[PDB]
């Protein structure tokens, strides 16, 4: 897919992480990547870049702490990260470098990125309930539902209504840390018909856990 | 180095043009190339490339977009800010290691106002199983954001134990949407009667209400 990074989930301080970065359309023989990662809620953070011909730059401070390493014939650029803290705990992204010369350049295409979180806690499933509207009202010619989302760790969850065909009219409500466990839930809006017979269906996929249970209404 | 965006937030009604400023602690120009990026990062994916080396577009990007400056000093111009740019705008230096990142100026698009279409569910007979209770009420589609809404449990008895979240703002239209969870234990939603989702919106001086009456229980 033309960058995915996987390499996720839960891992506990003190361990390691190794998060794989497949590019496709390109290949690194010619390609550099940098690889980024965005701790929740702030900033952009650069960590390196490996360039065409395996050389390294990193970011001074991190440094230390990680190595970046391709393997040109798989497509897959890995970064090893060692000693986690907390604070590591952010969105890893992996970034195609497009170097022409050096007035001609550009970081110009970007991995969906994946969401590591560092803690000593296990990774909680979510309990899914839907929320259909039960005293009848003539509902006009569009009716909301709803999933929620209730109870799971670490983030991220993946809520799609009847697997993806219907991204219409879906509203997905940011997560809540609550005591210690996330919760989230998202409404969408169908016709009245499109509810009753033609049965709607949220589809929550919760990698860590491997949760991907589908919640009739 | 480090950057400095200005303003930190902005709102700009459509066809309006926008100014995000980026300044530089160091000269990141050498001979005459300013080697500074801006990244549209939406919501909720990954950053697009809008301009690099401070001028050039990157092709698929529309020419709204415009970049400027020299040094010190730069300036992403969007002009006419249409709804889909309601997002966070990056500005990158690679002047030299580290590639930092400015702090990103949300753009907020300024629209009319518009009022709620508020929703209620019941909880679902899978989480009284669990011994719980959750009434939801989506607060859908309105503008601006600020919205606060009450829970009134069977009489004008207020409560506590409330999630609130808020979607970002829509891209197609430029409206926000709510959910709001009060959570009881089933052992005290059994004993109780109407639940009233009361929303105070500047659209009106009146409340929205939607509520339900615990329907053969
Ligand atoms: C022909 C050559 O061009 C100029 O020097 C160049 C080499 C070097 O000095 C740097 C600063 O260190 C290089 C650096 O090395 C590599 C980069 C960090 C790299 C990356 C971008 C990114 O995103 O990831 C990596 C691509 C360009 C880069 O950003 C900078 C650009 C500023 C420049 O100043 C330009 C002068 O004109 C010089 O005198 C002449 O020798
Ligand atoms: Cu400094």
């Amino acid at each position: 897919v033309h960058l995915v990074q996987s390499g996720p989930g839960l891992v506990a301080p003190s361990q390691s992480l190794s998060i794989t970065c497949t590019v496709s359309g390109f290949s690194l023989t010619t390609y550099g990547v940098h690889w980024f990662r965005q701790p929740p809620g702030k900033g952009l953070e650069w960590l390196g870049l490996i360039w065409a011909g395996g050389n390294t730059d990193y970011n001074s401070a991190l440094m230390s702490r990680l190595s970046i390493n391709k393997d040109n014939s798989k497509s897959q650029v890995f970064l090893k990260m060692n000693s986690l803290q907390a604070d590591d705990t952010a969105m890893y992204y992996c970034a195609r470098f497009r170097f022409a010369s050096y007035y001609d350049y550009a970081v110009d295409y970007w991995g969906q990125g994946t969401s590591v979180t560092v803690s000593s806690a296990k990774t909680t499933p979510p309990s899914v309930y839907p929320l259909a509207p039960g005293c009848g009202d003539t509902t006009g010619s569009s009716v909301t539902s709803g999933c929620l989302v209730k109870g799971y760790f670490p983030e991220p969850v993946t809520v799609t209504w009847n697997s993806g065909s219907l991204s219409s009219s879906v509203h997905t409500f940011p997560a809540l840390l609550q005591s210690g466990l996330y919760t989230m839930s998202s409404s969408v809006t169908v016709p009245s018909s499109t509810w009753p017979s033609q049965t709607v269906t949220c589809s929550v996929a919760h990698p860590a856990s491997s949760t991907t249970v589908d919640k009739k209404l | 180095i480090v950057l400095t965006q200005s303003p930190a937030s902005l709102a700009v009604s459509l066809g309006q043009r926008a100014t995000i400023s980026c300044r530089a602690s160091k000269s990141v120009s050498t001979s005459g190339y300013s080697h500074i990026h801006w990244y549209q990062q939406k919501p909720g994916q990954p950053p697009k490339l809008l301009i690099y080396l401070a001028s050039i577009l990157e092709s698929g990007v529309p020419a709204r977009f415009s970049g400027s400056g020299s040094g010190t000093d730069f300036t992403l111009n969007i002009h006419p800010v249409e709804e889909e740019d309601a997002a966070t705008y990056y500005c990158q230096h690679s002047r030299e290691y580290p590639l930092t990142f400015g702090a990103g100026t949300e753009l907020e698009l300024k629209r009319a106002d518009a009022a709620p279409t508020v929703s209620i569910f019941p909880p679902s007979s899978e989480q009284l199983t669990s011994g719980g209770a959750s009434v939801v009420c989506f607060l859908n589609n309105f503008y601006p954001k600020d919205i606060n809404v009450k829970w009134k449990i069977d009489g004008s008895e207020r409560q506590n134990g409330v999630l609130n979240s808020w979607t970002d703002q829509d891209s197609k239209d430029s409206t926000y949407s709510m959910s709001s969870t009060l959570t009881l234990t089933k052992d005290e939603y059994e004993r109780h009667n109407s639940y009233t989702c009361e929303a105070t919106h500047k659209t009106s001086t009146s409340p929205i209400v939607k509520s339900f009456n615990r329907n053969e229980c």
